[PDB]
């Protein structure tokens, strides 16, 4: 009010931002899953 | 002076004067109240609403609403939407250049509190912190029913302004 303009103070929060992303699992559950790479494109085996 | 006096929530006419002041101070509210000019202050999804308003469902203009968006003309502001951290110094100054007898109503939940972007960087938390507001029309998509609902509960504060009976200092 006192310089009757705007002011950019520090943050002040009413109630502190929560995520919920602790409860995670470490692994990540999808699989490894299958390829779609073509059988030109990857290699040969020998013999 | 009376150790006693009936507050002016509580108070009723009974002085003639008093006729005369209540009569008149009815004409100037109900002059108040049917004229309304706000100012199209709205930029985001809660300004489509208040387009839907114009909308030739829920008329406005039989209610006198007409969006002079010109904020000397204007009698109140409708903040609408979220409201930032870039923009709000020309909230402020569009705030400064009304005239007196002004009020502001707080269509949308990001323009109370934050909203949605309550924790965000850049945005400030309610248009609290800027003006100050006397009703809030809450409803993120704050309907047309609601933000007409809104400017009537307005309406009521505005019967209830007492500019008149003021003189008296009741
Ligand atoms: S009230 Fe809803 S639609 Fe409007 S700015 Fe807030 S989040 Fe967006």
């Amino acid at each position: 009010e006192e310089k009757r303009r705007v002011v950019y103070e520090p943050l002040e929060l009413t109630q502190a931002f929560r995520n919920f992303s602790a409860g995670s699992t470490a692994w990540e559950p999808v699989g490894p899953g299958r390829d779609d790479r073509p059988d030109s494109f990857k290699l040969p085996t020998p013999k | 002076m009376p150790t006693d006096f009936p507050l002016p929530s509580q108070q009723k006419p009974n002085s003639a004067v008093d006729y005369t002041l209540t009569t008149l101070d009815a004409v100037a509210n109900w002059a108040r109240q049917g004229s309304f000019w706000p100012v199209t202050f709205g930029l985001a999804c809660c300004a489509v609403e208040m387009m839907h308003v114009s909308a030739p469902r829920y008329d406005q203009d039989r209610l006198g609403i007409i969006f002079r968006a010109s904020p000397r003309q204007s009698d109140i502001m409708i903040v609408a939407g979220t409201l930032t951290n870039k923009m709000a110094p020309v909230l402020r100054q569009v705030y400064d250049q009304m005239p007196e007898p002004r009020w502001v109503i707080s269509m949308g939940s990001c323009a109370n509190g934050g909203g949605y972007y309550h924790f965000s960087y850049s945005v400030v938390r309610g248009c609290d912190r800027i003006v100050p507001v006397d009703v809030y029309v809450p409803g993120c998509p704050p309907t047309s029913e609601a933000l007409m609902y809104g400017v009537f509960q307005l309406q009521r504060k505005m019967r209830n302004t007492k500019i008149t009976r003021m003189w008296y200092r009741k």
